[PDB]
RNA sequence: AUCGAGAGGA
């Protein structure tokens, strides 16, 4: 009638991904912490851009949403930092929102790239991944002798579920029963299949033998982050977000019931 | 043209309320759970515990349209219980559980980190 | 002066014919575009090859649907004229 | 026209790749041994990669309207 | 001397690369308008 | 202006007989992509008249075999009477006998 | 009130005044081009 | 309003329908509303007219609704059936080991209409409680309604021996008291054919039921078909080896029997038939012979299919193909043919510069040996698309004949 | 014996299994274009006021 | 025959035949006949020879070229009156010895088979796998499809263009795409498609597609339309004139605000404009007085921004401009989309990746179409396509989907994807978005190029409540 | 705006 008591283990922990097993958990709940992962984690992103002067080849709408596409660091500053619609100031201010600015005019007979190395932003805790401390940059435009791209951007804060540029994850693998014990899938020929790398079987054994008390547990993950934040921040601000949204939720069905 | 924009589907418009409940007449002590701007997310879990419940005879959950953004929640339960009741209930045992393993995945980030 | 000529265009008479990718892309040419047209009031304009039956040749057709069991044909062209080409008819006529 | 800065399928940036694949071509890489080098593993990413054309450089062929 | 059919694909796409090098695709229309 | 209007018009032939003259010739260029530009500057038509319900013009003959594409062919009212060139197809442009 | 054009071959800026044929005033070119507006462009990134 | 497509060609292309406001720049369609229209989703274009007078609209109310349209007068059946998708997932659905838990039939239940709120006692109480398909689909079916149907997969000796009434595949449609008692559904129980559970529910119950009977057995089969899914790939266009080693001796065999035919042929050793020329009977004797070879490959390559094979499934719920398409699929494609006869000499004597003079052998008169995944030869590929070419002429011609 | 009408409207169909047979969806902007004469009566004066 | 391939006296154009049954040899040399080039086959050996093929190899260094082919008489112009009596060998392995021989007499050989093909119909991968009406009905939606349809789009006013963002060539091509420059200017992207049935949204050749694809600028594009204006002097009476009509002056303003324009009546580029706004501002002098208004107007449900305005003096010396508009076109529900096999289909909803069906790793399809096509449309060239578009994507190169190629089947595709590690026939398990759950069946996915076609929802919605009417009769206007 | 033509869509 009561909570799960699940329990983690870490496999993998680099800069790039966070490798982990859940046990002890229902299946619903693994899928709704793989959802935040990839749509209710916020982050911050580039979403209003002022174009000043643009010679490029490519238009304003298309530099604006490469412009979108640039992840940015945002570890610390993210939980700051209000929603824009939620902020009580004017067009922007510091506690809604992050300026950039980029100026880049090509005066020479080589072709000039303008990278995130180009943009230059007022706070220093939030910059392009790309831009720390190899990788190289991303590349906004192309630009030859006479062209220049000149405009002013602001990031802003929000999460996958309004656009994809707030989605933190590059790939969220996510798996269970690895040998088909559950028979959550039934294979036509179950010898032709690749065993998992989660598999526990001798080479001569295609599938787990059935198991009629089964239930899912022990869900493998490996979030891989875009960059913007580190994998393991997605993974906690998941947790927390889901958690504020169940405690929204209560919150409101408490004024609800108490209404009546 | 008539793209609805991004925002409508996690914000509530001016006067929506977030969630609504009404009774089902069909069989007793059965409640239906209306809330706006929530998707398969929440629907899910809190069917999934719902159902972990041994006072809950029926708890479903379903997205009326998927260009829509309201997800409706039916629970009936035993006489001596309430809907309502297993509603919170359930709520509240997903937050415990939520808390738990944000502990416990902290703990195990701490000692991979140092080793 | 009798005349002026639409040329099509990378043909023998344009100015873009024998021209390098670099002296096309001098003039906002596209070295990809394969010409083969004509400009008319800034309107690119395609010919389509129109089929036509081949001259000065004997065909023998029948046509029972008709007064003539049997009908040779040619349309006799001389190389160039004015004159269209002059269609010449032999027929047997049908048994009754 | 120009290498897109996300993967469109998992969101995995791979607009910092393009001159380094380049690069790896001219060093007698093979395209399988260049992608894996820059750590391009699933076949979305490596599709993005594999089947970009770089069509920026035939447009900065032609003279920019202003000096 | 022989071709042999390993060598005849490679053989006769490099034919045919030489014949689309040479004449193009618009060949006809230009060959007649220059008649 | 004989050439201009032929030309800009289509119709083949002196202005004051437009109705006698026949049209689709010198169509406007398509250029939606570069294969719609490749495939109208080789496009072929057979002036039969699209009215014609006889089968045997619109079917796809033996002798096409290597000179007009078995596959391209409009699917509305003039299907097998617009074709388009075989790839490797060439047309003749004359030459004396002497 | 200045009305600025650009050359499309010498790319030249040169005033132009209405009812004045569209000249380029150091090559004679014919073809002209505005210049980009100074109103307010704003865009979202996305 | 009143919905219509274009060509309108009876009174079910012009139908009322409620509306309803959705977000984005399309019409929006029931699935089971596409077959009276002739209308897919490949870019068709449909027409909405507003009536402007309550008299009006109360004429659309009384006499052209969508539920009022669902028997035609013009062969007294329904012209609705359940299409594609739910068609398939529903023979999937209603098999005898279609067992469900407790959780995925709450959720099947969420999705049902005219649910009355009681769970029904599963089929299976002990080990673990488990409801079947048919249950549920019981739970779907309006009032007590009876029907008898087959399916398709149905063996003809069946009815006859034992079992008759206790079927050993699960054929054999029982409806009984609004209970689906045996069978699996296919197109021949929930199709427009006449005397289907559809049509049964229109005679029986009013339109308005029947409607509902559509709307909730779509959304409760395609809610389960998330969990079940359907795909068609690679691996369900090909064959076991010992199927490609019989069909490649069934053509030989073939090619041989012509080859003696033809041999015959030249000796003047073939007598023409009563009422038919030399050439006839030859043409005959040839057609018959690579007519019989098809019909044998196209049978192996049916019984090569497993339970699993997904062409299979669309084939045999009645949704989308038939035998010939696996037969061409994986067997010969076959024969093609111009007004009825092989593929003419073109040429001289000749129905390509590739072949000899006075060649009358299957491969120069364009019979296709190969299938659609081995793929085409050259004169193959040609015959085929000369074979293509007449269809599309026929359609672009009787168009206009018929409008007329 | 054919015309062109007013209080039309024409698009590109597309399906949704979440309609019941006799609904048709429609967008906004066409049902923002076009309207129902409605007469008014002390029953439906405030609706149709506010509107 | 020994002119003609000397070329002496006889250019390669001409015809030569020879009707023997008849006693008439016959000999064309006129314009207007269509020939193929063939190789030319002695005793039973062709007359091309491993040294050609070497100098052709270098033919940018030796100046070899084609026409010393058929200089040295190894290839063959040949018209259908001359195939009339020709023995052509397909492939040159029909010059080989057999138990039985069939002709043993050939004069000639194909060059590749392929070339029966058209342009547009030479970028079907595996043509020789689909029924040939799908193969007639790609041949016009290629035609159709979004690219780049020039690389000087930028200085051209085109009435109508459509320009893709993020063009990719096909991961799966035909040896013949080569010489169509298709790698260079490509209409089209490959997409992770599945061939499943979700949520019903993608029934009766519908698609599903990702909305996260879609906002990272999977199939965007941007459509062009050109406005063009001239003022005409014709009489000393009336004279049209560009400017910024006033409603004092002025008669026949349309109550559309005027602002947008400069004092030389033009819009200038970068201004957003909708339907029904001032683009140009004219007005011709009468014979709210002395002036009358007929200034040009975006279209009606246009909604672009100016991309660039161009003034000239046109033939007859007035001033002449002409204005593009951009509009930016995001793919949306009831836009329509089309493999490369006469699969076609709208959109019918969009989902976020979260909502959409993923592998164990991360992978989400970009598009989900439904299976329930390919049963009686028989394109299993679509089939094929994805499986070696998988192989080549995981090998690292790019699908030889070349028609007639005994060297490619199905069995060596499949052996081949094994090697690295997904199931020999394509398939892969799905989990299900919305609850996490295993999919029992297992799905087939993979890469395939699809196109985007010029017709959008948007250009065909269209509605009416009392409009104008026809003047001559009183009812309401057509388009 | 009218007329014609052409190209397309279902
Ligand atoms: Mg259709
Ligand atoms: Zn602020
Ligand atoms: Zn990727
Ligand atoms: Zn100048």
């Amino acid at each position: 009638p009561y909570a799960n008591q699940p329990t983690v283990r870490i496999t993998e922990l680099t800069d790039e991904n966070v490798k982990f097993i859940i046990e002890n958990t229902d299946l619903a709940v693994a899928n709704s912490i793989r959802r935040v992962f990839i749509a209710e984690v916020p982050i911050i992103a580039i979403d209003w851009v002022q174009i000043d002067a643009n010679s490029s080849v490519l238009h304003d709408e298309f530099i604006a949403h490469r412009l979108g596409l640039i992840p940015l660091t945002s570890d610390d500053i993210v939980d700051k930092l209000q929603y824009s619609r939620d902020c009580t100031c004017e067009e922007f201010c510091p506690e809604c929102s992050v300026e950039f600015t980029l100026d880049v005019r090509c005066n020479e007979d080589q072709t000039r790239h303008v990278t995130s190395r180009d943009l230059i932003s007022n706070s220093p805790r939030v910059i392009p991944v790309t831009s720390r401390n190899e990788q190289d940059d991303i590349l906004i435009v192309k630009l030859r002798k006479g062209q220049e791209l000149r405009l002013r951007a602001y990031a802003k804060k929000g999460f996958g579920k309004e656009h994809a540029k707030w989605n933190p994850t590059a790939g969220v693998a996510f798996e269970y029963d690895p040998d088909n014990a559950l028979r959550h899938t039934v294979y036509p020929k179950p010898e032709e299949w690749p065993k998992s790398e989660y598999s526990e079987l001798d080479e001569d054994e295609s599938q787990a033998p059935y198991d009629p008390n089964g239930k899912p547990e022990r869900f493998y993950y490996n979030v891989e982050s875009c960059g913007s934040l580190r994998p393991e921040t997605i993974v906690l601000s998941a947790l927390s977000g889901l958690k504020k949204k169940l405690s929204d939720l209560q919150t409101q069905l408490s004024h609800e019931i108490q209404s009546d | 043209m008539n793209a609805p924009p991004a925002f409508e589907s996690f914000l509530l418009f001016e006067g929506e309320k977030k969630i609504t409940i009404n009774k089902d007449t069909k069989v007793p002590n059965a409640c239906l759970f209306t809330i706006n701007k929530e998707d398969h997310t929440l629907g899910n879990i809190i069917k999934s515990q719902l159902l972990k419940d041994p006072q809950v005879l029926f708890a479903g959950y379903k997205v009326p349209h998927p260009l829509e953004h309201k997800i409706i929640i039916r629970v009936q339960t035993t006489p001596d219980y309430s809907p309502q009741e297993a509603f919170t209930n359930a709520i509240t045992d997903l937050i415990s559980e939520l808390s738990l393993l944000e502990e416990r995945f902290r703990v195990a980030i701490k000692d991979k980190q140092e080793g | 002066f009798i005349g002026k000529i639409p040329i099509m265009l990378r043909s023998t008479y344009c100015l873009l014919n024998g021209l390098t990718d670099r002296d096309l892309c001098e003039l906002n040419e596209c070295p990809l575009d394969p010409g083969g047209y004509f400009i008319i009031n800034g309107s690119e304009k395609v010919l389509i090859a129109q089929e036509k039956m081949a001259t000065n040749t004997v065909y023998v057709f029948a046509k029972k649907d008709s007064k003539y069991a049997y009908t040779g044909e040619c349309r006799s062209c001389l190389e160039n004229s004015s004159r269209p080409t002059s269609t010449i008819w032999v027929s047997m006529l049908a048994r009754g | 026209m120009i290498i897109p800065v996300r993967c469109f399928t998992c969101g995995k940036i791979v607009g910092n790749k393009w001159e380094a694949y380049l690069g790896l071509l001219q060093a007698e890489y093979t395209e399988g041994d260049a992608l894996d080098a820059l750590g391009l593993k699933r076949y979305c990413c490596r599709r993005m990669l594999l089947a970009h054309v770089d069509l920026i450089e035939k447009l900065l062929n032609y003279a920019p309207l202003e000096k | 001397d022989e071709i042999t059919p390993d060598l005849w694909q490679e053989a006769c796409w490099i034919v045919i690369s030489s014949y689309f090098d040479e004449k193009g695709l618009v060949r006809q229309q230009l060959d007649s308008f220059d008649e | 202006d004989g050439l201009k209007y032929s030309l800009a018009t289509g119709n083949w032939g002196d202005q004051k007989k437009a109705h006698q003259a026949r049209a689709g010739v010198s169509q406007v260029l398509n250029r939606l992509t570069f294969a719609s530009t490749l495939s109208h500057l080789r496009r072929l038509n057979s002036p039969i008249g699209r009215d014609g319900k006889l089968a045997k013009p619109r079917q796809l003959h033996n002798t096409l075999w290597g000179m007009v594409c078995p596959a391209e062919t409009p699917e509305g009212h003039a299907v097998g009477l617009v074709k388009n060139l075989a790839l490797m197809a060439y047309i003749s442009v004359g030459s004396q006998p002497s | 009130q200045p009305m600025i054009y650009i050359c499309g071959e010498c790319h030249t800026e040169n005033e132009i005044k209405s009812r004045d044929p569209i000249r380029c005033r150091e090559c004679g070119y014919r073809i002209m081009y505005k210049k980009r507006t100074k109103r307010l462009v704003v865009f979202d990134a996305r | 309003v009143i919905f219509n497509r274009q060509p309108t060609l009876h009174k079910m292309s012009m139908m009322g329908h409620r509306v309803r406001i959705l977000p984005w720049s399309t019409f929006r369609l029931n699935l089971s509303v596409t077959t009276p229209y002739n209308a897919d989703f490949d870019g068709d274009e449909m027409n909405l007219h507003l009536p402007q007078s309550l008299e009006t609209r109360a004429e659309i109310q009384e006499l052209a609704m969508v539920p009022r349209m669902i028997v035609t007068p013009q062969s007294n059946r329904p012209v609705m059936g359940i299409v594609q998708d739910t068609l398939t997932a529903v023979r999937k659905f209603t098999k005898r080991d279609v067992f469900l838990e407790r959780g995925e039939v709450m959720n099947l239940l969420m999705f049902l209409s005219t649910w009355d709120g009681k769970v029904p006692q599963p089929a299976i109480l002990k080990p673990r409680p488990l409801w079947t398909g048919k249950q549920i689909f019981s739970l779907i079916i309006p009032g007590h309604i009876n029907c008898i149907r087959t399916h398709s997969t149905h063996p003809d000796d069946e009815d006859s021996g034992p079992y008759k009434h206790i079927s050993p595949g699960d054929t054999k449609v029982v409806v009984e008291n609004g209970e689906l008692i045996m069978g699996i559904l296919c197109k021949k129980s929930l199709g427009t054919s006449a005397g289907s559970l559809v049509h049964i529910s229109y005679l029986e119950m009013g339109h308005d039921i029947t409607r509902l009977f559509y709307s909730n057995i779509q959304t409760v089969i395609n809610n389960w078909l998330l969990i079940e899914g359907h795909t068609i790939g690679i691996g369900d266009s090909i064959a076991d080896s010992k199927t490609y080693q019989d069909i490649q001796n069934t053509i030989k065999k073939a090619k041989q029997d012509v080859i003696e035919v033809i041999e015959k042929a030249h000796n003047n050793e073939l007598e023409p038939t009563p009422g038919n020329t030399l050439r006839q009977t030859f043409e005959n004797q040839v057609n018959r012979i690579l007519n019989d070879a098809r019909d044998k490959t196209g049978s192996s390559a049916q019984k090569s299919l497993s339970e699993y094979n997904n062409f299979k499934s669309m084939v045999v719920s009645g949704a989308k193909g038939s035998k010939i398409n696996i037969s061409q699929v994986i067997a010969v494609v076959g024969q093609q043919n111009v007004e009825g006869k092989r593929i003419p000499f073109g040429f001289k004597h000749r129905t390509l510069p590739h072949f000899i003079k006075d060649d009358y052998g299957p491969e120069s008169r364009g019979f296709v040996e190969n299938s659609y995944l081995a793929g085409l030869t050259p004169t193959e590929f040609f015959f085929h698309a000369m074979g293509g070419r007449e269809g599309l002429i026929d359609t672009a011609v009787k168009t206009a004949e018929t409008g007329y | 014996m054919g015309k062109r009408v007013d209080f039309s409207a024409r698009t590109v169909i597309t399906p949704d299994p979440n309609l019941s047979i006799d609904q048709v969806g429609v967008p906004r902007s066409i049902a923002a274009n076009m309207t129902f004469a409605e007469i008014v009566t002390p029953f439906n004066i405030d609706r149709l006021q506010e509107l | 025959r020994k002119l003609r391939r000397q070329m002496d006296i006889i250019v390669s154009e001409v015809s030569m035949i020879r009707d023997i049954r008849e006693r008439e040899i016959r000999i064309y040399t006129d314009a207007g006949r269509i020939c193929r080039p063939l190789l030319i086959v002695e005793k039973q050996k062709l007359l091309l020879k491993k040294r050609h093929i070497d100098q052709l190899k270098e033919r940018e260094y030796n100046n070899y070229s084609w026409q010393d082919l058929v200089a040295s008489g190894v290839v063959e112009y040949i018209d259908t009156l001359e195939e009339e009596t020709v023995m052509l060998a397909m492939t040159p392995d029909d010059l080989q010895e057999k138990e039985v021989a069939y002709c043993s007499t050939y004069t000639h050989c194909e060059i590749h088979p392929s070339m029966i093909l058209g342009v547009c119909a030479s970028i079907i991968p595996f043509p020789d796998h689909n029924q040939s009406p799908r193969n007639t009905y790609q041949s016009a939606m290629g035609k159709q499809a979004m690219g780049v349809y020039i690389t000087n789009f930028h200085v051209r006013m085109d009435t109508l263009a459509h320009v893709l963002y993020y063009p990719q060539k096909p991961l799966v091509t035909t040896r013949s795409m080569e010489y169509l420059r298709f790698r260079e200017l490509p209409a089209g992207i490959n997409s992770i498609v599945a061939i499943a049935s979700y949520t019903g949204y993608n029934q009766e050749d519908s698609v599903i597609m990702n909305r996260s694809a879609v906002d990272r600028g999977f199939f965007r594009s941007v459509f062009y339309r050109s406005y063009k204006e001239q003022e005409s002097k014709k009489g000393f009476d009336q004279e049209e004139v560009f400017e910024k009509p006033t409603r004092e002056t002025c008669q026949g303003m349309r109550h559309a605000i005027y602002d947008k324009l400069d004092d030389d009546g033009l819009i200038a580029p970068g201004v957003r404009v909708s339907g029904d706004d001032v683009i140009i501002g004219k007005t011709v002098t009468l014979p709210r007085y002395t002036k009358r208004d007929c200034s040009t107007f975006l279209r009606t449900s246009e909604t672009g921004i100016v991309d660039q305005v161009m003034v000239t003096l046109n033939q007859e010396g007035y001033k002449f401009c002409k204005i593009r508009v951009r509009s930016v076109r995001i793919p949306q529900i009831g836009d329509k989309f089309a493999s490369r096999h006469g699969q076609k289909g709208t959109c019918g909803i969009q989902y976020r990746q979260e909502d959409m069906p993923f592998t164990c790793e991360g992978i989400t399809p970009d598009i989900i179409i439904n299976p329930h096509a390919i049963p009686s449309r028989m394109t299993i060239g679509h089939l094929i396509e994805c499986l070696q578009g998988k192989v080549s994507a995981n090998k690292g190169e790019i699908g030889d989907a070349t028609p007639f190629n005994d060297a490619v089947n199905v069995q060596k595709i499949s052996n081949l994807l094994s090697d690295y590690g997904y199931h020999l026939r394509g398939n892969e398990v799905l989990y299900n978005g919305f609850t996490g759950r295993k999919i029992t069946s297992q799905i087939f996915i993979g890469p395939t190029y699809y196109q985007r076609l010029k017709h959008m929802v948007d250009d065909k919605i269209h509605s009416r409540a009392r409009g104008p009417i026809q003047i001559l009769n009183r009812q309401p206007m057509e388009g």
